[PDB]
This record gives C-alpha cells, sequence and structure tokens, in this order.
C-alpha cells in the first residue's frame, strides 16, 4: 500500500551500455524490495530479492542496491535479450509494484521486408475483403504505411499493429490490415500498399492486380 | 518442476461473479504462501492479494481496489488456490496470475514470486462471444518466402496461434490483436520459410479461441 | 555460594553525588562480570553500567555517560558505582547483578546471580 | 583484491543483509585475515557481548587454529538462551552451545531490519523435537512430529504437528519479542608453550 515511483517509465540504451533504473517509497521500506523482468507475452520473472540478493541462475550483470526509501536496479552492460519491462515491488506493508520502466534496446538501421497478402476467396465469400501488408524485421521502429487502390490514397480503413522488440537481432515487424467489403473491393484492379522507413533510400511499395 | 496453472476466466457481464482456479504441482501447497497479481492489457502489475500457509495462520489481506469485492481462499486437500471475484467492473479486466513465495531450503523471503503460472485472461464487458474466422495469408509468386493466417473478427482476448501443431516455431511473427470499429478483434499470425519448401511442404496454422470453444486448423497453400 | 551485598544508596538534591558498592562474594576466579540495573517505578530493569572483572573493562549508556564512573577494588572484592551529577530522572531501585562470563548484557534475565538493590531517589 | 593481510570479512557476518532462521543457522568459517577483537568487544552497536573461556581482550594476543562465525535471529528474550548451561526451545531444539564453549556470544536489536508491518514471517525456529541437540548440532528437518504414540503419515493434524514456526516479526512488537541478530565467535586454540603464543 505504498508508493511506489519508479523512473524512468522508458530509456533507450544500447548493447554494452550501463543502465540504471530507480524505485523511491512513499516510507522507509527496510530492505523489502524485489525486482522482476517481463517479456512480451510472459509472465514477470523474479530478478533480485531483498534489494540486492541476485536470483539463482540469473546472469550477473544484473545488480540491486537500497535501503530505506530510495532503490536501484543496474545493468552492468546491456545485452539484447535483457530487453524487456521492469517492475519493482515493495514487500513491507501488504504488496506495491512500481510503475515499470521499458527499456529499449538500441541497433543499426535495418530496411524492412515488404510483403503483400490478398484477401482469401473463403473471406470473399463472406463478403469482406481484409488485405494484409507486412514489414518484416526492420529498425527504428517508425515507419508509415500507405495504402493505395488504384492510385487512390486510402485513409479509414486500416489498422496496423507491431510487434514487440525481438530479444535476437533487435527489430520490429509490422502488419497492416486494409478491409473493404467485397462489393467494394470487385470494383477495382490495383491494390498496394507503399513502405516508406528510415532504411529505404525511396518508399517501396508491393501491389498486386485483383484476379490474376 | 515448480509448477502453476490458473483455470477459469474468460467473459463475464458487468455486476457479475467469476472464480478462478490455480492448480499448485511439484512442492507442498499447504506450506507455501500465496498471492495473486493481476494485469491489466498494456499496464502494469497490480497486486490482488494474499493469503499464507495455514501453518502460519492462514491469514488474508487484499488489495485496496478489490476490497470487500474479491476473496482468496485456500483447498489445501486439492492443491489448489482460489480467487472469487464478485461485483466486478471493467478496471477488473486483466489477465490474472497466481505466485508463489521464494523458498530455496532452509532460505525463505516472503512476497518475492519466484513461480508465477501463465495467467488467464478475465475480461469484464457487456459484450458477447464470437469465434474467430481464420483466413489464408498465402505466399504469392512476385529466395524466402512469406504466409500466415489471419485471425478475424473474435471476442474476447485471446487466442493463441501455432504452426505446424508447434513443429515450426522459427520465423514466426504472430502480432497483438487490434481492436476493430465493430468491437471484435482482429489478428494476424505470418511466418518466412524458403521459397524452395513451398511445394513440398505443407503449413497449418492452429488457431485456438477458448472464449468461444473454437479450434481451427488452416492449411495455407501458395496461390 | 554466591553472594551479592549491597549498600550506598539514599535521599539527595537534584546535582548531588552517591556511591554505590556491589560486594561478590563466592567467585571462584575473576572471570565473572558484574551489571547495575535500575528499576524507575513501574518501568522494567534497565542496565546503565557493566564492568567485565577478568580483563577490567566498564561500559556505560549514553544517558549516564559522563555523570558515572565504575571500578572495582580487586582488596575488598567490590564494584563501585561513582554517581555524580545525580538528576531526578535517576530514581530509581538500583540492583548489582552478576554472570559467569567477561562481558556485558542487556537483558537481566542473562544476569543469574543479584542482590536486593538499593533506593536511590533524587528530588528537592 | 585478496591478501592474507586483508581485514576479515566480517562486515559480510555483522551487516549481511539477511540472516539465516535459528532453526538453520548459518556457519561461516574465518582464514586468511587479520582481525581486531578490541574493536567489536568495545563497540556500542552491540548490546550483548559476552565471552567465555577467554578474555576479550586478550583475543588479537592468541593464536587459533579455527574460528567459526555462526549466525541467526531470534527474539529477544530468548538472547540468554545462547549461552553455556542454558534450557529452552532455542538452547534444547535450534542451537546448543557446548559447557566448555570458548569463544563470545554478540547480539544487537535488529528491529529495523528484520521487522515488518503485518510480521515478517522468515525467520522461523524449532519448536518440536524428540531430543534435545548435541552441542553445535544443527537440525533443518521438516519431518512432521509425533506427539502421541499414533503415527504421523506425514501430514499435519491430532498430535501430529509441522517442526517449525516462524517467529511474526513486527516493528510494534515488545523488546522481549523484537528481532535480536546474533553472531557467536567460536575459536580452536594452538596447542603451545605460552611463551610462543
Ligand atoms: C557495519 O556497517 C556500519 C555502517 O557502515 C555503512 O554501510 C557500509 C556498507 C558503508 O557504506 C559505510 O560507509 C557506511 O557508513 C559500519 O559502521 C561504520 O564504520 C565505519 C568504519 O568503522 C565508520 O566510518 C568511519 O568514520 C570514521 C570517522 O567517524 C573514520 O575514522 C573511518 O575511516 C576514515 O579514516 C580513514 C583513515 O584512517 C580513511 O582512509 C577513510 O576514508 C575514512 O575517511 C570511517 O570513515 C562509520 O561511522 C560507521 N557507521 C555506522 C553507521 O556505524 C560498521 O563498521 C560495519 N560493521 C561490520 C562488522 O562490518
Amino acid at each position: 500500500d505504498i508508493q511506489m515511483t519508479q523512473s524512468p517509465s522508458s530509456l533507450s540504451a544500447s548493447v554494452g551500455d550501463r543502465v540504471t533504473i530507480t524505485c523511491r517509497a512513499g516510507q522507509s521500506i527496510s530492505t523489502f524490495l524485489n525486482w522482476y523482468q517481463q517479456k512480451p507475452g510472459k509472465a514477470p520473472k523474479l530478478l533480485i530479492y531483498a534489494a540486492s540478493s541476485l536470483q539463482s541462475g540469473v546472469p550477473s550483470r544484473f545488480s540491486g542496491s537500497g535501503s530505506g526509501t530510495d532503490f536501484t536496479l543496474t545493468i552492468s552492460s546491456l545485452q539484447r535479450e535483457d530487453f524487456a519491462t521492469y517492475y519493482c515491488q515493495q514487500s513491507y506493508s501488504m504488496s506495491s509494484f512500481g510503475g515499470g520502466t521499458k527499456v529499449e534496446i538500441k541497433r543499426t538501421v535495418a530496411a524492412p521486408s515488404v510483403f503483400i497478402f490478398p484477401p482469401s476467396d473463403e473471406q470473399l465469400k463472406s463478403g469482406t475483403a481484409s488485405v494484409v501488408c507486412l514489414l518484416n524485421n526492420f529498425y527504428p521502429r517508425e515507419a508509415k504505411v500507405q495504402w493505395k487502390v488504384d492510385n487512390a490514397l486510402q485513409s479509414g480503413n486500416s489498422q496496423e499493429s507491431v510487434t514487440e522488440q525481438d530479444s535476437k537481432d533487435s527489430t520490429y515487424s509490422l502488419s497492416s490490415t486494409l478491409t473493404l467489403s467485397k462489393a467494394d473491393y470487385e470494383k477495382h484492379k490495383v491494390y498496394a500498399c507503399e513502405v516508406t522507413h528510415q532504411g529505404l533510400s525511396s518508399p517501396v511499395t508491393k501491389s498486386f492486380n485483383r484476379g490474376e | 518442476q515448480v509448477q502453476l496453472v490458473e483455470s477459469g476466466g474468460g467473459l463475464v457481464k458487468p455486476g457479475g461473479s467469476l472464480r478462478l482456479s490455480c492448480a499448485a504441482s511439484g512442492f507442498t501447497f499447504r506450506y507455501a504462501w500465496m498471492n495473486w497479481v493481476r494485469q491489466a492489457p498494456g499496464k502494469g502489475l497490480e497486486w490482488v492479494g494474499r493469503i499464507r500457509s495455514k501453518t502460519d495462520g492462514e491469514t488474508t489481506d487484499h488489495a485496496a481496489p478489490v476490497k470487500g469485492r474479491f476473496a482468496i481462499s485456500r483447498d489445501d486437500s486439492e492443491n489448489t488456490l482460489y480467487l472469487q471475484m464478485n461485483s466486478l467492473k471493467t478496471e477488473d479486466t486483466a489477465v490474472y496470475y497466481c505466485t508463489t513465495d521464494w523458498v530455496r531450503g532452509t532460505l525463505l523471503e516472503h512476497d518475492a514470486y519466484d513461480v508465477w503460472g501463465q495467467g488467464t485472461m478475465v475480461t469484464v464487458s457487456s459484450a458477447s462471444t464470437k469465434g474467430p474466422s481464420v483466413f489464408p495469408l498465402a505466399p504469392s509468386s512476385k529466395g524466402t518466402a512469406a504466409l500466415g493466417c489471419l485471425v478475424k473478427d473474435y471476442f474476447p482476448e485471446p487466442v493463441t496461434v501455432s504452426w505446424n501443431s508447434g513443429a515450426l516455431t522459427s520465423g514466426v511473427h504472430t502480432f497483438p490483436a487490434v481492436l476493430q470499429s465493430s468491437g471484435l478483434y482482429s489478428l494476424s499470425s505470418v511466418v518466412t520459410v524458403p521459397s524452395s519448401s513451398l511445394g513440398t511442404q505443407t503449413y497449418i496454422c492452429n488457431v485456438n479461441h477458448k472464449p468461444s470453444n473454437t479450434k481451427v486448423d488452416k492449411r495455407v497453400e501458395p496461390k | 555460594q554466591v553472594q551479592l551485598v549491597e549498600s550506598g544508596g539514599g535521599l539527595v538534591q537534584p546535582g548531588g553525588s552517591l556511591r554505590l558498592s556491589c560486594a561478590a562474594s563466592g567467585f571462584t576466579n575473576d572471570f565473572y562480570s558484574i551489571a547495575w540495573f535500575r528499576q524507575a517505578p513501574g518501568k522494567e530493569r534497565e542496565g546503565v553500567s557493566w564492568l567485565s572483572v577478568s580483563d577490567n573493562t566498564p561500559t556505560y549508556v549514553d544517558s549516564v555517560k559522563d555523570r558515572f564512573t565504575i571500578s572495582r577494588h580487586n582488596a575488598n572484592n567490590t564494584v563501585y558505582l561513582q554517581m555524580n551529577m545525580l538528576k531526578p530522572e535517576d530514581t530509581a531501585i538500583y540492583y548489582c547483578a552478576a554472570g559467569r562470563f567477561a562481558g556485558r548484557d542487556t537483558w537481566p534475565s542473562s544476569y543469574d546471580y543479584w542482590g536486593q538493590g538499593t533506593q536511590v531517589t533524587v528530588s528537592s | 583484491h585478496h591478501h592474507h593481510t586483508n581485514l576479515c570479512p566480517f562486515g559480510e557476518v555483522f551487516n549481511a543483509t539477511r540472516f539465516a532462521s535459528v532453526y538453520a543457522w548459518n556457519r561461516k568459517r574465518i582464514s586468511n585475515c587479520v582481525a581486531d577483537y578490541s574493536v567489536l568487544y568495545n563497540s556500542a552497536s552491540f548490546s550483548t557481548f559476552k565471552c567465555y573461556g577467554v578474555s576479550p581482550t586478550k583475543l588479537n594476543d592468541l593464536c587459533f587454529t579455527n574460528v567459526y562465525a555462526d549466525s541467526f535471529v531470534i527474539r529477544g528474550d530468548e538472547v540468554r538462551q545462547i549461552a553455556p548451561g542454558q534450557t529452552g526451545k532455542i538452547a534444547d531444539y535450534n542451537y546448543k552451545l557446548p559447557d566448555d564453549f570458548t569463544g563470545c556470544v554478540i547480539a544487537w536489536n535488529s528491529n529495523n531490519l528484520d521487522s515488518k508491518v503485518g510480521g515478517n514471517y522468515n525467520y522461523r525456529y524449532r519448536l518440536f523435537r524428540k531430543s534435545n541437540l548435541k552441542p553445535f548440532e544443527r537440525d533443518i528437518s521438516t519431518e512432521i512430529y509425533q506427539a502421541g504414540s499414533k503415527p504421523c503419515n506425514g501430514v499435519e493434524g491430532f498430535n501430529c504437528y509441522f517442526p517449525l514456526q516462524s517467529y511474526g516479526f513486527q516493528p510494534t512488537n515488545g523488546v522481549g519479542y523484537q528481532p535480536y541478530r546474533v553472531v557467536v565467535l567460536s575459536f580452536e586454540l594452538l596447542h603451545a608453550p605460552a611463551t610462543v603464543c
């Protein structure tokens, strides 16, 4: 029930850098403080308990310090897989977590691989067309996807989804889904997505003609 | 092999009730303290409550957000931890974890969660369940090709998608769902494969939506 | 066998002095320790001064640090507590205790041998 | 850096962030280092400093074949049981000193480290045993203890109880019920003419 104020909520760092995260308590919590690491889609993993003691089997580059009201989690030299969100938890009165700190890793620029998928005939029987544009294994995260139908620039009928940063090659992947009705879909021939990204000297356009 | 497995949970109406189970294995259940921790989609961890071993009193504590509406019980005879949720709200939508405390022999650090479960999803909403339609994302013609599946128009969260019943894992990206304007979720799962294996290897995504008891195995062939 | 005989208390005005004495008899060697416990009206016994005899090491609590002096006269086998600059706070029943060890302890239950204490009262 | 002349790592023992439960008391052997015990003996940090079979002042003047540092946490009323010739739940079933103990018993109040709002139940002690501990014996078994003549069959119940009980160290406890940290230094001396050492 003690407020745990964690900082910074996000930070960017490269492989080998030295990272430090802070938790400050609204009152002394002695050394009943633990640090957890949560990877995407996984449950949290206990790294450090009793403010300083390191979990059996956790790499040595992790370390914690602190007592009373201010605590520190430190990564000596960062690694690729160390990418995750970190929460601190006080175990003094009841149990409360910190806001969490998302540690974003950095790497060299990587251009996306762009694929386009036509709507399945099984879906066209249902009366809706979904066109999927895939941007595979790129960095940094910023990317613009432009849907063009017969050169008409689309807005209002597409959604994107971005993967959490890959724990191995440090890249992202993006999925854009353009959705038309069957009747609207069958009025046009050329369906394209235009990908602009820092790793591309000029925008890449992947397209198809409906029915070929 | 200390293992915790949560069960129960899914879609439940606002103001309704729901009870979660947590199956304990690999350790003597009646001597471990058990805590519930939840995490809303895209938000942080929130402690729900705690119950001590019967040897230490079997006393319960609950977090302020859930006090008077959630109850933690324990059944040492079945090695099961329970959480009875009542008067549920939408802010109660979260993945719920059961955890046990850190014990390495004669060493002990209570309220340090070192064994977590996989978590179960609880969605509190007035909407109705809908099973997803699964469509192939076929590898086109125009060294490495990409194919996938479209898990469209389902509710509530979540779905799980594998490839070739778990035999295909390398190069798989299963994207986080997006909430469509129709109030339904859509999700894609894609995988990159060599172009030389499109005519001799068969790829099947296995989409599983436990909220609607929907199981779909979808074969993806080049167009 | 082991017996602690106690004397030296009385009434004094705030600021005066007073000399307590603890006579330990029945000890085979010098390997024992003496402590002074005082019991304010209603309070628990609290130690204020210690003396490990075998090594001649005194110890005081901060509240009497520069006002009390503990010593032993090897001839009469008696430990003296010289209480100077007495304050009304010091009013208590002062006991002397003993244990078969070299050192000091804050817990009365660590001392096996006691003597019915002398009264010390400081007022005007 | 490491050299046989560096100061003993007494910091690792006295200032450790966590202590062992008294039923599973820690033992740390101390070797290849130099120590000033006269600095430990005169420290106000310790409320309990009692040596047995040797005077604390001359610890620096003597030669040892081995020195151990045993540590654990008990409650305040139990500190008097960490001494030769004592009985009680701690002296009988957790940590026993021999009648010819050679060394020092050191203790300080650790309420500000080991107490916790709602109770710190990390620290535990053995409550039931069939027989008393031999000196310096350690029993860390958690087998169901059998009271009555009926067998236990590995489960708690009628006349069959778990052998360990947890302290509930709360900051507002009475001093007799507050946690105290204990270090027991025992020595094995060199057989030598006193002329040497
Ligand atoms: C258990 O821990 C306490 C507390 O130590 C605190 O935590 C430690 C982890 C570390 O961060 C410490 O810095 C911190 O205080 C120890 O108690 C401390 O003991 C030291 C040394 O005995 C004291 O610091 C000293 O202060 C003196 C002046 O008052 C000075 O003489 C000392 O050395 C100075 O002089 C030398 C030259 O002779 C110079 O080279 C040094 O650089 C230094 O200036 C030293 O500064 C603290 O006052 C004590 N603090 C408290 C709270 O007690 C304790 O020793 C330790 N016990 C064991 C067994 O490990």
